[PDB]
């Protein structure tokens, strides 16, 4: 039923536009890529307090609508629309647990949803496109915040349209 | 609509526009004087619906109506399974007088025919990222139950069918949801989903297969 709206009260578009996920608490931090430890390239999604734009995202549904409802399964991804290099998934990766990493690959139905939580929105992962959802929150290690499942400790975002770009 | 052109004004008079604070998000089809049919995924609590439009400005269109609707009945099987049974019936506040700019359409009884060229219409994004000023139209051909399960398993439900993925890259885009696909004068489908981006070479869009839903639509609209 429920439409996701940007910081101006305007519907979040389906892929057409890009938005900054702006932490309500961690205003400073902005999204970025990083290694968790010592693997060959940095695929793990984090909030880095030392980057104050961050890389904005695009939310996609296969449904031919030009807005996003809180009830839609989404793909979240960085980069432009054409591109599938920056597509969020949840991969097991000790020490962090269930982390958000990018692949250059994509399912038709993404595994996430955007739900209201107090001041703004949280991202929620749905194991096996099932009925129960796990909040994405943060793990502080190596001087940044790694996005990962932390049911009940969601990281809350307002969504700022990038029409700066 | 990707790689269509402007529709002939008032040529698709069963077309309904779903707008939200003046901004279109979905289309519907008038299938009875009090009932617009659209995409169950297009659900809102209240609708403002344009009838008899071409440009999306009422005043600039003589014969145009902006009706309101408080009421919609999603198929009881919607999103079970996922993306399936994607249809709902919006009851209008008041029934409305057919004119020449505004007319109901019968829904198809038989199932779509592989190879059949059909017309799709709406106000959703063009090839170039921009929204069209006037209603658009394109011809897409039905593909086969097989090429549609191949392209879309394990989410293909026999309550969908696929069309387009010609060489010339004709398709539905964002904002064309719940608009019509006309085969041989009848309403055969509504705009539902497809791969993203729109207009992938050899990639058809999925359409709610309305031949499945005639007894539910009849039986609902009489009550």
């Amino acid at each position: 039923s429920s439409v996701v709206v940007d910081t101006n009260g305007q519907p979040v578009s389906n892929g057409a536009d890009a938005y900054y996920l702006v932490p309500v608490s961690h205003g400073h931090a902005g999204l970025a890529l990083a290694k968790i430890g010592n693997e060959a390239e940095p695929r793990a999604v984090v909030l880095d307090p030392h980057h104050r734009p961050g890389l904005p995202v695009r939310f996609e549904s296969p449904l031919r609508i030009n807005i996003i409802k809180e009830s839609y399964f989404l793909n979240i991804k960085f980069g432009p629309s054409s591109s599938d290099s920056g597509v969020w998934d949840v991969i097991q990766q000790d020490p962090i647990g269930l982390a958000v990493k990018v692949t250059d690959t994509k399912s038709l139905l993404g595994p996430f949803k955007v739900e209201k939580e107090g001041e703004g929105y949280k991202i929620v992962y749905y194991p096996e496109r099932g009925q129960t959802g796990l909040d994405i929150g943060l793990v502080h290690r190596n001087d940044k915040y790694y996005l990962a499942v932390k049911d009940g400790e969601p990281c809350v975002f307002k969504i700022r349209k990038a029409t700066d770009e | 609509i990707i790689n269509g052109e402007d529709c002939s004004p008032h040529s698709q008079p069963w077309q309904a526009a779903l707008v939200m604070e003046n901004e279109l998000f979905c289309s519907g089809v008038l299938v009875h004087p009090q009932w617009v049919l659209s995409a169950a995924h297009c659900f809102q609590n209240s609708y403002t619906i344009g009838l008899g439009l071409h440009s999306l400005e009422a005043d600039q269109e003589p014969g145009s109506q902006m009706v309101e609707a408080s009421l919609s009945v999603r198929h009881p099987e919607y999103n079970r399974p996922l993306l399936a049974n994607d249809l709902m019936l919006i009851k209008l506040d008041e029934s409305v007088s057919e004119s020449d700019t505004i007319r109901s359409i019968s829904i198809a009884s038989q199932c779509p025919t592989a190879g059949n060229s059909c017309l799709v219409s709406g106000w959703g994004l063009l090839a170039n990222g921009r929204m069209p000023t006037v209603l658009q139209c394109v011809n897409v051909s039905v593909v086969s139950e097989e090429v549609c399960s191949k392209l879309y398993d394990p989410l293909y439900h026999p309550s969908m069918f696929c069309a387009g993925g010609g060489q010339d890259q004709k398709d539905s885009c964002n904002g064309d949801s719940g608009g019509p696909l006309i085969c041989n004068g009848y309403l055969q489908g509504l705009v539902s989903f497809g791969k993203a981006p729109c207009g992938q070479v050899g990639v058809p869009g999925v359409y709610t297969n309305l031949c499945k839903f005639t007894e539910w639509i009849e039986k609902t609209v009489q009550a």
